[PDB]
RNA sequence: AAAAAA
């Protein structure tokens, strides 16, 4: 593998036109590429893959944020603790309405995808994505289970489809599955000790991380609850 | 301080054509000329 | 203490004609600033008194200005804070007489008076008089609009101060000393008064 | 700042609890292992349950005494939390509602429960004595503050010694660590504390009620009632310290004592004998030191 | 003008009312109070007195308008936002619907400028509030922010109503007003000059950011 | 110069790091970028909240220099303008003074920069480029250069130093000095001398950190 | 910036260099342990005391 | 806080030649009290003095030995008023005030607290003010008098420690009172009331002992707005006015 | 400091 640390030059020839990506930074003055994190260099598109908790808003992205607050002009969702609010408009969600309001609590759960996510300026998600059907699981997740895992974790598994997770968890269980891009696993399932296995499962897993380590983990965990 | 090193007290007048320099230089700044190739464009 | 460097806790401390000087602005800290030099006798007084203001309070609704003053020990610990603090309610229920409130409304005007160097070869009484000079000019240098010209006097720890010529009077400081003072004190400290005003009218168009 | 919890987190660890299952996969009465990592000074001790890491220092210096006990030493606790342990805690905040008490309920397993002598901590009476200083750094939070940073400075006082010292006249001369010995502070008993969490659930109305011990940062914060218990092996209560919360009988309070007891009891055995451990660990280093000279 | 020229704060300048002689018929003069002055009331010989007073050290000037004006001019404080002024300010921060900044320097009038000294740190400085609607005449519904301003920018604008004591509302709809100073990159970059009146460009990197400039 | 550093030691925040050389051992944690508190915003840069808390007693003005001279290292580092009004907390825990902490800070002061680095690092924050600081020392008798001595040698040295270096291009081409500190009696010979070694030095502990960082990081990937 | 402490006699106490901005060069250095051998030189002896 | 309405028009009222007051009374006139003494057996003297607005006072006296050659001051007053910091700058200027009131080389006699030629007793005064609607150092001096008039201290046995283990002292002694008056207009007040202070343009604080004026005199400015200079003629009036009116306030205050 | 019917 070809690892990467920040200040280090870059391999790519300035000579080709090469379109930019998270990891790398444009120098507003210098007009020099450079890395300003470390990982792995992947060159197809340019981008960087570094280990990050936390999450920052991007366009296009699905996320499962918390309702922190409700306002007139739209919701106040938190993506990750500490972080910045999400403006949720009233307008963003399905079989929209003038006067009548969507009906969401504070601490209701959503999934939603981020439209526009400026760097200074307050990011902005909508329940309906632009599009695909207008249902991706998007909208109001009732009960089940989250789970806090890093980006890493996350993208991997709603991305790739040769990561073993939603593999081998479909043969233990039946159950429904919504993940975001922020870090966060909504699970839910029938019985609550299944969900229970879930939860155990993928917090043992995230923090070994083991390809090869999942079908043994899955194993022990399902026969515990019993 | 000179080359020598000894201290010399700079005169309060030095000062005064210095604010009179920067001021007038100030005002009246040079417009920057640049010119841009534009070969979508044709004579009469 | 975490917040300063106050050395070792188990050691102990040490155990053992008027004439005039008036200088303003000479600080671009603040608005207005003012050093007053006194001595007399075997008693010399060195203050300076900074003038922060008018700044605008923020969601402040009060339609007149706000008067803070505030008394520090520059070198040597004499005078009690609790004293300081006193002497500071006593400025404040002078210049708020003093000063045009009418005019910086949603306003607040800070004034910090610094006690440098005092030697005595009550007590604080005989200070007095040079704070509210001090603060006098600061204030009128920095801007600040003055209804009278602010000055006192101190005659047998009795001090009293004057506006509008002496004619009406805006503090009375009465400490120790003895009774029937009453028509001597209000006398001597007139004459001081219009002494410590004309100097300070003359210290303000001069420079 | 504060901790979001969704709302269907505060539903399915409720439901849980009421089908006896948890997150970190543990039971009601059961306590998180704990392991004990003593650093290369003595004094110095690491203490670490699950996720939650905690680290202790035990300190000494000279100073005069009291007044009012001129008889008697000094001693104090630093619980200063820094967002180190997360951005949930402000820096430099010592008002803190749970921060002052984990503080002082640490000082009343100490200090009033007669566990360290400071009559044996005073070198001349009125003039001067020992001043012993234990700073608590929270470094993870995961829950249990109060659980950890109890065994943190109880294990760290028996594991230091403080530098021997011999008064002559009215001088106080300090011996270097490698002319003498530096003898161990005296403890009579050794206190623990045990912390509960009350929850009160829904539906399945008339008589309902689930108590933990040492709950995660998640289930920290859905508790209707906080209980702290300190016992030692000397059968006998240390301190227990309830306000308000979940209103208890004083049938399940002395349940509480008797679940505790096989906690604490469980866990002073395993700090005397890491403190044998460590004792031998640097005899046998001493001994090969000299064997090689 | 038969009065005092030089003025100490608490010098007597000029009675309530006055009157002069003049073409066989009587002219009165009207003395009103004005910046630097201070009308107050005085005893003597046992009767109420009311004459204007000067309370800060300076000169005494009698101007009238189109009645006399008695003002004390010293050797900042007076100059204050009013409606209708032009404001130099900078950008705090950007939202969606609006776009909020502190107020530095005002334009006088007859270029000549008023600077406020605050600090900027703490927050003493004077804030203002620049609507979305207030950006441009053109297109007043739909305005993008984004392109519009940006966090550091420097914007000349006017200042329409005070509202509140705590937000000035300021615009930018006309011309002379927009973006003046501004760098690539919320400052990271190089400087950057105004050309069109939508758009700002850079002669030293050659970038281009969207901006509202004003005519220069 | 043998050291010890992980990576990813605490759950809860974003990123962090623990650092061992010698007997200093000074543990940091990094969270951000987060929403930052109305005195710290600022509208286009990144905020820095720095934390430094000493292994002994409770911060003092001592600390508050520590945390001073560490601010001058970090600020470069993190490209400020990707992260426009947002803040990031550094705290660096120290658990061992490994020195003489009344008389010397300049051997915590090199391990709380290194450890902030790493941090940074873990927590995946822009940074501009590389760093690396060690502490060196000069013995009044001996007058030889000593890189990252221990606590005997600095009861007996005559003037402690503090040296912090950028690195770019493979952690090979040094491009500025970010942190310089130097007390005790010494020459300007003795100073040119310093930075002879140092950069030796200091570029053998940052090929040193890079190899670390890949044994941590590659994994997750 | 650039702290230093320097003596009449030729040594030096207290320097700080922090680069935050710009590169900097070793012959800056000797420029400033220069500027500052003169000026610490001047402090020494100014009002004879 | 008072409307301009009501500030313009109690203005009106009070600086009026026939003035009156919003409650009828005179210029001389007191409002009505309450006093309670020795209710705390703990302290060696306490007080307790409710007033018409609601404002309330609480002092305690207690006292120990120490050397009177190495304690110049033999008397401290502390002042703590409820809902305010020990700090602040009304309660330290009170504290500071108080403390000039009661002293031994100004208003309290230094050799009826000598026990021995060495060892003196040495009195604490405390005060508690529970509430507060105006400027309390009338209150509180009301209220420290009355508490140095009942008090009991650990009898003497040889002469010039030992103490009587049973029989006490009876300290009495002649405590100074402190007088706030109002200057409204080209008239003055006796005991101005809460929202007469926020419309006088001037006041003063007159200190009283043995049937004579003394020290402290100062003049405080009861507000922040109304406040403007007075003619010298109101303070040879106010303090003539403490004078007579003296007698019969302490008077009342000794039953 | 928006909300409900039609
Ligand atoms: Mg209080």
């Amino acid at each position: 593998s070809t690892f990467i640390f920040p200040g280090d030059s870059f391999p790519v020839d300035p000579t080709t036109p090469v379109k930019l990506g998270p990891g790398i930074y444009c120098d507003p003055n210098t007009q020099e590429i450079r890395p300003v994190n470390t990982g792995v260099l992947h060159v197809s598109t340019a981008y960087i893959d570094y280990s990050s908790k936390r999450y920052i808003p991007s366009v296009n992205d699905f996320v499962i944020g918390v309702i922190i607050g409700t306002f007139s002009d739209s919701y106040k969702v938190s993506l990750q603790n500490f972080s910045s609010s999400v403006s949720l408009s009233y307008m963003a969600f399905p079989n929209a309405s003038k006067k009548n309001r969507p009906t969401l609590q504070v601490g209701d759960l959503v999934y939603a995808r981020v439209c526009t996510a400026e760097k200074e300026l307050e990011a902005e998600i909508e329940c309906f994505d632009s599009t695909t059907g207008r249902d991706a699981g998007f909208g109001i997740l009732e009960d089940g289970m989250i789970i806090d895992v890093n980006l890493n974790f996350a993208r991997q598994l709603l991305f790739n489809n040769d990561f073993p997770l939603l593999k081998v968890l479909a043969a233990h269980t039946k159950f429904e599955v919504a993940i975001g891009l922020n870090g966060k696993i909504w699970v839910k399932c029938e019985e609550l000790s299944n969900t229970l296995a879930c939860y155990r499962t993928i917090m043992e897993c995230c923090q070994k991380n083991d390809t090869a380590a999942f079908k043994d983990i899955a194993k022990r965990q399902f026969k515990e609850i019993l | 301080y000179s080359k020598d090193g000894l201290p010399n007290k700079v005169k309060t007048e030095d000062i005064r054509i210095r604010a009179q320099n920067f001021k007038s230089a100030l005002a009246n700044l040079e417009d920057i000329i640049f010119e841009i190739e534009k070969p979508l464009v044709v004579p009469v | 203490d975490r917040r300063r460097l106050l050395g070792p806790a188990a050691a102990k401390p040490m155990a053992f004609e008027q004439e005039l000087s008036l200088h303003t602005g000479f600080i671009e800290n603040c608005n207005g600033s003012a050093l007053v030099e006194a001595r007399s006798l075997g008693h010399q007084t060195s203050l300076i008194t900074a003038v922060y203001g008018p700044r605008s309070i923020r969601g402040s609704f009060t339609s007149q200005g706000t008067i803070s003053i505030q008394l520090k020990n520059g070198l040597l610990e004499k005078y009690n804070t609790n004293e300081l603090k006193e002497v500071s309610s006593f400025l404040m229920g002078i210049f708020n007489s003093v000063v045009n409130l009418s005019r910086y409304p949603k306003s607040g005007i800070d004034i910090f008076v610094y006690l440098t160097y005092d030697k005595d070869l009550s007590q604080i009484s005989s200070l007095i008089p040079h704070c509210i000079t001090s603060i006098t000019l600061a204030l009128a240098d920095a801007g600040i609009e003055l209804v009278d010209m602010a000055g006192a006097g101190e005659a047998n720890g009795t001090v009293v101060s004057f506006i509008k010529n002496g004619e009406e009077i805006v503090g009375f400081w009465k400490d120790d000393g003895d009774d029937e003072d009453l028509l001597e004190c209000l006398d001597r400290c007139k004459e001081q008064y219009n002494r410590y005003r004309d100097l300070m009218i003359s210290c303000l168009m001069n420079q | 700042k504060d901790i979001e919890i969704s709302a269907s987190e505060s539903k399915f660890i409720l439901e849980a609890l009421r089908q006896n299952y948890r997150l970190d996969g543990r039971s009601f009465d059961q306590f998180r292992d704990v392991e004990i990592t003593f650093g290369k000074e003595f004094g110095d001790v690491s203490v670490k349950m699950g996720n939650t890491k905690v680290h202790c220092r035990i300190s000494c210096q000279i100073a005069q005494p009291y007044e009012d006990r001129p008889f008697e030493g000094l001693f104090v606790i630093s619980t200063e939390i820094s967002p180190m342990a997360g951005s949930q805690f402000e820096n430099g905040n010592i008002t803190g509602e749970d921060e002052v008490l984990c503080s002082r309920i640490i000082e009343k397993s100490v200090r009033r429960s007669g566990a360290l002598d400071v009559e044996g901590l005073c070198i001349v009476a009125g003039s001067k004595c020992w001043a012993v200083r234990a700073d608590v750094h929270f470094l993870d939070c995961d829950g249990g503050f109060i659980d950890a940073s109890c065994i943190a400075v109880m294990a760290g006082l028996m594991h230091f010694k403080k530098p021997d010292i011999t008064v002559h006249g009215e001088q106080i001369i300090v011996h270097p660590v490698n002319e003498r010995e530096p003898v161990p502070l005296g403890i009579l008993h050794i206190p623990i504390c045990v912390t509960f969490s009350f929850f009160n659930p829904q539906d399945t109305e008339t008589n309902s009620e689930i108590s933990i011990i040492d709950a995660t940062l998640k289930e920290e914060l859905l508790r209707d009632g906080v209980l702290t218990v300190t016992l030692n092996k000397n059968r006998e209560v240390v301190q227990v310290s309830k306000a308000g919360g979940l209103p208890m009988d004083a049938l399940t309070l002395m349940k509480c004592c008797h679940e505790a007891y096989s906690i604490i009891e469980k866990i002073t055995d395993q700090i005397l004998q890491l403190l044998k451990e460590d004792s031998e660990k640097r005899n046998k280093y001493a001994a090969m030191l000299t064997s090689e000279n | 003008f038969q009065f005092p020229e030089i003025a100490y704060p608490g010098k007597l300048i000029c009675p309530q009312y006055g009157t002069e002689n003049k073409d066989g018929e009587d002219i009165i003069f009207n003395y009103v109070p004005g910046p630097g002055t201070k009308l107050i009331q005085y005893e003597h010989n046992g009767r109420t007195l009311e004459a204007i007073t000067a309370t800060l050290v300076g000169t005494v000037r009698c101007e009238e308008e189109k009645n006399i004006l008695v003002s004390v001019l010293p050797g900042f404080a007076n100059n204050l936002p009013k409606e209708g002024d032009i404001v130099l300010t900078r950008v705090t921060r950007l939202s969606l619907q609006r776009a909020n900044v502190e107020i530095l320097a005002v334009e006088d009038k007859p270029a000549t400028f008023s600077v406020s000294q605050a600090s900027s740190d703490l927050g003493e400085t004077f804030r203002g509030i620049i609507r979305s609607q207030d950006v441009r005449s053109t297109d007043r519904d739909r305005v993008k922010v984004i392109e519009c301003f940006k966090p550091g920018d420097i914007v000349r604008a006017q200042v329409l109503s005070l509202g509140d004591g705590t937000n000035y509302y300021l615009t930018t709809a006309r011309n002379d007003l927009g973006v003046v100073f501004a760098r690539a990159a919320n400052g990271a970059g190089g400087l950057m000059y105004a050309t069109d009146w939508q758009m700002m460009t850079s002669p030293v990197t050659g970038a281009t950011e969207k901006r509202k400039c004003a005519k220069p | 110069m043998s050291v010890q550093a992980e990576i990813g030691i605490l759950d809860h925040v974003d990123g962090s790091s623990e650092f061992v050389s010698q007997d200093t051992k000074v543990i940091c944690s990094v969270t951000g970028p987060i929403e930052p508190k109305a005195r710290q915003e600022l509208p286009t840069q990144l905020a820095l909240e720095i934390i430094v808390r000493p292994a002994k007693g409770v911060a003092t003005t001592r600390e508050k220099v520590l945390e001073d001279k560490l601010r001058a290292v970090l600020t470069p580092l993190i490209t400020r303008h990707c992260y426009p009004r947002q803040l990031c907390q550094i705290t660096c825990q120290i658990l061992e003074s490994g020195e003489d902490e009344a008389e010397f800070s300049l051997r915590e002061l090199s391990c709380c920069i290194n450890a902030a680095f790493l941090a940074l690092v873990d927590a995946g924050i822009a940074l501009n480029s590389m760093c690396a600081s060690i502490p060196i020392a000069i013995i009044k008798d001996t007058s030889d250069i000593i890189v990252d001595p221990t606590a005997e040698q600095l009861k007996i040295s005559l003037s402690v130093h503090t040296l912090a270096l950028e690195f770019v291009n493979g952690g090979k081409v040094v491009k500025n000095v970010l942190l310089l500190d130097s007390n005790g009696d010494f020459n300007e010979d003795q100073l040119f001398s310093l930075l002879e070694l140092g950069e030796q030095k200091c570029q053998e502990l940052v090929t040193n950190i890079r190899r670390i960082i890949q044994d941590n990081i590659s994994p997750r990937l | 910036t650039i702290s230093i402490l320097a003596a009449p006699s030729g040594n030096y106490k207290q320097l700080t260099l922090v680069g935050g901005g710009a590169k900097i060069t070793p012959e800056m250095i000797k420029r400033s342990l220069l500027l500052s051998r003169v000026r610490a030189d001047d402090l020494s002896t100014r009002f004879n005391i | 806080s008072l409307s301009v309405a009501e500030k313009s028009y109690l203005y009106d009222s009070l600086a009026s030649t026939p003035s009156i007051r919003p409650d009828g009374r005179l210029p001389h006139q007191f409002r009505p009290i309450e006093i309670f003494t020795d209710f705390l057996p703990s302290s060696n003297g306490s007080s307790r003095i409710i007033a018409s607005d609601g404002s309330e006072c609480i002092v305690s006296i207690k006292s120990k030995v120490v050397d009177h050659h190495v304690e110049n001051e033999l008397l401290q007053v502390d002042v703590d008023i409820a809902g305010q910091r020990d700090d602040a700058l009304v309660v330290e200027t009170i504290t500071s005030l108080l403390n000039k009131v009661l002293k031994s080389g100004s208003g309290v006699d230094s050799s009826k607290l000598q026990l021995t030629k060495k060892y003196s007793f040495k009195i604490f005064v405390d005060v508690l003010v529970i509430s507060s609607h105006s400027h309390p150092v009338s209150l509180i001096s009301f209220a420290i008098y009355s508490a140095l008039n009942s008090t009991y201290l650990p009898k003497l046995i040889s002469a010039f420690p030992t103490f009587h283990d049973y029989d006490m002292v009876k300290l009495d002694i002649n405590p100074p009172l402190v007088f706030i008056l109002a200057v409204v207009g080209n008239n003055m007040l006796l005991d101005p009331a809460a929202n007469e202070s926020e419309v006088a343009n001037n006041g003063l604080i007159i200190s009283w002992s043995n049937g004579k004026i003394t020290s402290p005199i100062r003049s405080v400015a009861l507000n922040d707005s109304n406040v403007k200079s007075f003619k010298p003629h109101l303070l040879k009036q106010g303090l003539a006015m403490v004078e007579k009116y003296a007698p019969d306030v302490v008077r009342s205050l000794e039953n």
